[PDB]
DNA sequence: AGCAGAT
DNA sequence: ATCTGCTTTGGGTGGGTGGGTGGGTTGAGGCAATT
């Protein structure tokens, strides 16, 4: 084992970490009082921020007493100095303030007779990790302040999983990506402690390793001395166990080469950092870049190559009402006022779905486009599922989309399991599964939106909509609302949508500056309001939606007496009619349903279909 | 013992001196003469 | 005498410094190796250090070193290993194919193993034309151990890379750019580059300027929003048997800085998409690239595009219509970047176009599938005198064309590594290569008006189209117009490429 | 390297 | 108490006279039954 001469001592930095925990400023020194409060039970987490030990180098520079570079040496190897500063903190940890019951802890009463033996012995210990209650981690140096101070920050500088390469490991550097998978919080051990059957005495053995070779024969002097061999048995009691959890980070879609795959990387978590990441957060991971040993004959098979890992120290996540609203909801097409106040009444799904004598009517709104293609589907269920909390983008998922509207794209396609499945859904709002290996049931009161294209691919005036749709007779009745879109050339509104497409392609923002369309943020709030609300309904309304039933009933079955029909009205209809009018109540913040509510709702209904049918 | 022998009782007895043996088993939690049986046939 | 191929790579070259030219078709993840440890004694207080070799980080055979970590001291100190100050190096391996048109007859093509390690780990990725210099190497026991009862086994070899050369990119000079610029002043550039495309495929012109277009493509703009305009063009041709729609297909392959080939039936879905396989050398879940995602940034060209599985459309499907790939298998979810250019040829359904059926009939793609494509060519066999005379005097030319360096009836069969007229084809390439890297042309209220109208006249008209006007259609005369304003190398899109964008869609659409 | 056996 | 000796991980640098109720799980291609 040959030597080197590398210019790094040890003492000085030791030194140097000394001081700055008990002289730094920015009250008393800021790391005295985390110290403090750490005593006292109160405080877990000590955090060192780089940019501290930055400012005190430089204020000890400006002093005239220039010191060793602690900035540079920890970001360069920071194994190391994670146990010289928890060795520092162990020196200068201040007695606590306020009493606390010492005998309830295992530790104390255990370290208690350790001490009391040891005095009887000499009248004839533990390792220091066991006796910490605190983990270290260290902040970053932040750009603002390396750039205050002429100075490169290597550790915040982000990287991708594809920069990060094996001249980096053992340094302190930050990724940034995807998170893809986090596994179960679980106890990792750091201090075994056993005990002795004949001897009386405790041991304790550290592991800083995947894996470690329990003791079986004691070795305590009373047991070599006398020798009486006393087996060791482990004691999960007073051992030390500290939280871990395995995550893995994924390149971006915009950091990886032309034709190339992303990669991924490993990421451990211990301490109080666990539970601070989750599949699908974009962050910026700050940790210890390492190498992962292999072990016993794998060690000898493996050969040179190494497995790594990231030990995370720091993450840092990333980020007239009707008409207005209507027309807010996306900007980028051209105007369809009537879907967009039906989307609106979907997204708020207002209902008082209370019956209680053994099922009730179902509390949710359904709406489905149907049109030739070229009528802008793909953009409205992009943006109407964008805008939702729970809105599920899907192509012909749904737990996902539980409680919430369903966003199914190319509805027709779909195979006949996934009909089967929604159609369940619909009837029954509940998910079930039958299988050998797992059997269990969730219930999904989630709403669907759909679209479709015709059965030739576009509408075919000569053919009625019923032979035009593939899907069956009754799912189409099951919807609450289906609205037709059809494409109709037209010299005027062709220019007009011409010159609206043309102008987003040269300006890339919305023509439009007749109004200000609504911030999202409060459209979304106020939806939320409105699904917070819950409206109520008097007599005489009910007796004008039984007029309007009876009536819509006998204009429906004259207009199936032809085959122009897209379908007799049903029951189902006056529940779909009564459950718009209590989402535009809810609309209203108002519990008096208004006959208004219902006006627009049937208004809606008729222009839903029979606008455009007649056109 | 009641429980199953994974249960995991642990058990300090005081000697006339100021000591402390560790026994296992809930028998021993409860009894003195059966801890002192199992001190001898644990040898 | 030691440039060589996977294929001529015998016994006879092991401990040789050899160049070897093929394509890479795989490429194992890159993992660190280490090679130095260096440790620190606490109460000691100096630095140890430890050196470690194997088989393929030196030439020179040495005993091998288990990575295991030093612990104690020789006076028995404590040991903590200083990760900082240790030396790790990336390690790759790559394989190398034989070309698969240099192959002998009725043979499949070799590979060989190469070894890339430091700075030479990432510099080629699959379906890269590469030319590796390295040592070639055996290593192991090859069955000389008592454990492997074999008796019938040789030795494994592979090569240690020195050097990797690409073989896709040129290298553009001042004399080349002015020539470039001094062509692009002309007032029918676009034609003479049209015509330049396979000069030996008669007639055809309009395909030809759409397949020029189609090289340079459009620009790609994405929106704060989140829409993703995409400024590729897709080509369908849809014909009568021997039109020159394979040919079209292979000359556009050979012209491509990147194109990828792929037929019908010899195709999958998986095959297209990616595949879930194992890394043979550190034994991990991954992906491979498939056709379409290889193609990035380039064009795959679709032979017998009606002879395709519902099951297999419908990733492409998927791919023209999100320009990328989604996967969830094995415990996998990712998605892969596909953005090219697809050109396929079909047939129609009774293997010549009817004129009295109308298209919808002619054709079995879906109605969705086709509403991705820029431009639907249909060109038809029409027997005719002049024509007729025309296409045969061009195919006999054709036919005796004699190469330079060899003697009548003579058949058909490198020296460094390091290293109105038709305008031919490198030439050809440096300009396509200049003008689709440095031109980002922009849109003007002219063009705008000429489009506008364009579209509105298009949409409303009597007369009937081959396929159905759409919102698409003025997507495709933007992506058309942005194409050919790249053509003449301009920052601005004017009147005249917004007149070309209509001529050509008009073209595509009223015959 | 840990454990299973013969002198 | 010391000296002598075998075998892993999991994987094709053990195999198919050990098999797949001992785990290594997608991809392609052929066949019967279903259509
Ligand atoms: N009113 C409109 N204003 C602006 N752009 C529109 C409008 N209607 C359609 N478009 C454009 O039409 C193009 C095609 O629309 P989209 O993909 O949403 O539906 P589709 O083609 O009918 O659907 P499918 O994929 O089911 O055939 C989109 O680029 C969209 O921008
Ligand atoms: N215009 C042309 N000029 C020259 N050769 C032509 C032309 N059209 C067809 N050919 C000849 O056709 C032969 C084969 O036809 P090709 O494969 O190009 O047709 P295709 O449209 O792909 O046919 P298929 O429907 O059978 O796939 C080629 O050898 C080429 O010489
Ligand atoms: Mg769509
Ligand atoms: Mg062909
Ligand atoms: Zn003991």
């Amino acid at each position: 084992l040959p030597s080197i001469q590398l210019p790094v001592d040890y003492n000085n930095l030791f030194n140097e970490i000394t001081d700055f925990l008990v002289t730094f400023k920015q009250k008393g020194p800021k790391y005295m009082a985390m110290l403090q409060k750490v005593a006292n039970r109160e405080l877990n987490s000590v955090i060192i921020d780089l940019d501290d030990i930055l400012q005190y180098q430089n204020e000890k520079f400006l002093q005239g007493t220039q010191a060793d570079d602690l900035v540079s040496a920890i970001q360069q190897n920071a194994n190391h100095f994670t146990e010289l500063f928890c060795r520092a903190i162990d020196n200068n940890m201040p007695l606590p303030t306020k009493e606390i019951d010492y005998k309830d802890d295992v530790l104390d009463v255990i370290l208690n007779q350790r001490r009391l033996r040891n005095e009887r012995m000499l009248s004839d210990l533990f390792p220091p990790n066991l006796t910490r209650r605190y983990f270290l981690y260290f902040k970053p140096l932040s750009q603002n302040c390396a750039r205050r101070y002429r100075k490169k920050a290597i550790s915040s500088k982000p990287l991708s999983v594809r920069q990060i390469k094996g001249d980096f490991l053992g340094q302190l550097i930050t990724v940034r990506g995807i998170i893809t998978r986090v596994s179960d919080v679980k106890p990792a051990v750091e201090v075994i402690a056993y005990t002795c059957d004949q001897c009386g005495y405790e041991v304790f053995q550290e592991v800083n390793s995947r894996t470690f070779t329990p003791l079986s024969e004691c070795t305590s002097e009373e047991c070599s001395q006398n020798q009486t061999k006393g087996q060791l048995f482990m004691s999960t009691r007073a051992s030390k166990f500290s939280a871990f959890q395995e995550c893995k980070i994924q390149e971006l879609s915009q950091q990886v080469p032309v034709g190339h795959i992303p990669r991924s990387l490993n990421i451990h978590v211990n301490g109080t950092l666990v539970r601070s990441l989750s599949p699908g957060d974009i962050v910026d991971v700050t940790g210890i870049f390492l190498p992962a040993p292999y072990t016993g004959f794998k060690a000898l098979k493996a050969g040179l190559l190494t497995e790594t890992y990231l030990e995370a120290q720091f993450v840092r996540q990333h980020k007239d009402v009707y008409n207005r609203l209507a027309k807010s909801i996306a900007p980028e097409i051209y105007g369809n006022l009537d879907v967009k106040k039906a989307l609106l009444l979907l997204l708020v799904g207002g209902v008082d779905k209370r019956v209680g004598d053994g099922m009730k009517i179902r509390g949710d709104i359904n709406v489905c486009l149907m049109g030739d293609p070229g009528v802008a589907k793909s953009q409205l269920l992009k943006a109407i599922c964008k805008i939702s909390p729970r809105g599920v983008y899907t192509t012909g998922a749904l737990v996902l989309a539980d409680n919430g509207i369903c966003c199914i794209d190319e509805f027709d396609k779909m195979d006949e399991s996934d009909r089967t499945a929604i159609h369940e859904v619909m009837e029954q709002q509940t998910i079930s599964i039958s299988k050998a290996g797992i059997n269990t049931t969730l219930n999904a009161r989630t709403s669907i939106l759909a679209a479709a294209n015709p059965l030739y691919g576009r509408y075919n005036p000569r053919l009625s909509p019923l032979d035009n749709i593939n899907l069956p007779a009754a799912l189409l009745s099951r919807f609450d609302i289906l609205f037709l879109m059809l494409d109709i050339p037209s010299r005027d509104d062709d220019e007009k949508l011409a010159e609206h497409v043309t102008y987003v392609h040269m300006h890339n923002k919305q023509p439009d500056l007749d109004f200000t369309p609504v911030e999202p943020s409060k459209m979304r709030e106020y939806i939320a309001y409105a699904k917070t609300k819950r409206p109520v309904m008097s007599e005489a309304v009910n007796d004008y939606v039984v007029q309007a039933y009876i009536r819509l009933r006998q204009d429906s079955k004259r207009e199936m007496d032809s085959k122009f029909s897209f379908g007799q009205a049903t029951p189902r209809t006056l529940l779909g009619i009564i459950r718009l009018s209590q989402a535009l109540a809810k609309l209203r913040l108002a519990d008096m349903v208004d006959i208004d509510d219902v006006e627009e709702a049937l208004r809606l209904v008729r222009v839903s279909k029979e606008s455009l049918y007649q056109e | 013992s009641a429980r199953h022998s994974r249960f995991g009782g642990l058990l300090s007895i005081q000697t006339p001196d100021k000591t402390r043996l560790t026994v296992s088993g809930s028998q021993a939690l409860v009894d003195e003469k059966i801890a002192l049986q199992k001190l001898d046939d644990s040898k | 005498a030691h440039a060589l191929s996977p294929r001529t790579l015998t016994a006879q070259h092991l401990n040789k410094l050899v160049s070897v030219e093929g394509i890479v078709t795989k490429t194992s993840l890159v993992r660190p190796k280490l090679i130095r440890s260096v440790h620190y004694a606490a109460k000691t207080g100096r630095f140890h250090y430890r050196d470690y070799t194997d088989a393929t980080t030196t030439l020179t055979t040495r005993i091998p070193t288990p990575a295991i970590y030093p612990t104690e001291d020789t006076e028995g100190n404590k040991l903590t290993t200083e990760y900082g100050y240790s030396t790790f190096i990336d390690h790759q391996r790559i394989t190398v194919q034989e070309m698969p048109e240099m192959a002998p007859a009725g043979q499949l093509p070799r590979s060989i193993d190469v070894i890339l390690d430091d700075d030479l780990v990432d510099k080629t990725k699959p379906g890269d034309r590469v030319n590796v210099v390295g040592v070639f190497k055996s290593l192991g026991a090859g069955g000389m151990n008592q454990s492997n009862s074999n008796t019938l086994i040789g030795f494994k070899t592979l090569i240690l890379g020195n050097t990797v050369y690409p073989l896709a990119r040129q290298m553009l000079t001042d004399f080349d750019i002015r020539n470039i610029n001094k062509l692009s002043k002309k007032k029918d550039i676009f034609d003479i580059l049209s015509q330049s495309l396979a000069p030996s495929i008669y007639g055809h012109d309009h395909i030809k300027k759409a397949i020029l277009l189609m090289l340079m493509g459009g620009v790609e703009k994405n929106l704060e929003n989140g829409s993703h305009l995409r400024g590729d063009i897709n080509i369908l041709m849809v014909g009568d048997p021997s039109t020159a729609k394979s040919q079209l297909l292979r000359f556009v392959l050979n012209t491509a800085s990147l194109a990828i080939a792929t037929t019908g039936r010899g195709s999958s879905g998986v095959g297209l998409t990616a595949a879930v396989t194992t890394d043979r050398e550190t034994g991990e879940r991954r992906l491979e690239a498939g056709a379409m995602v290889l193609a990035d940034r380039g064009v795959v060209c679709i032979d017998e595009f009606d002879k395709m599985t519902d099951v297999d459309r419908v990733a492409i499907h998927e791919v023209m219509e999100q320009q990328t790939v989604t996967i969830a298998k094995a415990g996998i979810h990712t998605t892969l970047n596909a953005r090219c250019s697809v050109i396929a040829a079909a047939n129609p359904v009774f293997g010549q176009y009817d004129v009295n059926r109308d298209p919808h009939q002619n054709i079995a793609l879906p109605d969705s599938l086709l509403s991705r494509f820029d431009l639907l060519f249909v060109v038809t066999d029409d027997i005719n005198e002049i024509r007729d005379r025309s296409i045969s005097e061009h195919v006999l030319r054709t036919h005796r064309y004699l190469p330079p360096g060899y003697l009548e009836g003579e058949p058909v069969r490198s020296l460094a590594v390091g290293e109105p007229k038709l305008v031919t084809i490198p030439f050809l390439r440096k300009y396509v290569q200049y003008a689709k890297e440095r031109v980002i042309p922009q849109l003007t209220q002219e063009a705008i008006n000429v489009i506008v109208k364009n579209y509105t006249d298009l949409r409303n008209d009597d007369n009937t189209k081959k396929s159905p006007i759409t919102a698409r259609t003025l997507e495709t005369l933007i992506r058309l117009a942005t194409a050919h304003a790249k053509v003449r190398l301009s920052k601005t899109v004017n009147k005249v490429d917004a007149k070309v964008a209509a001529n050509l869609l008009r073209f595509a659409l009223l015959g």
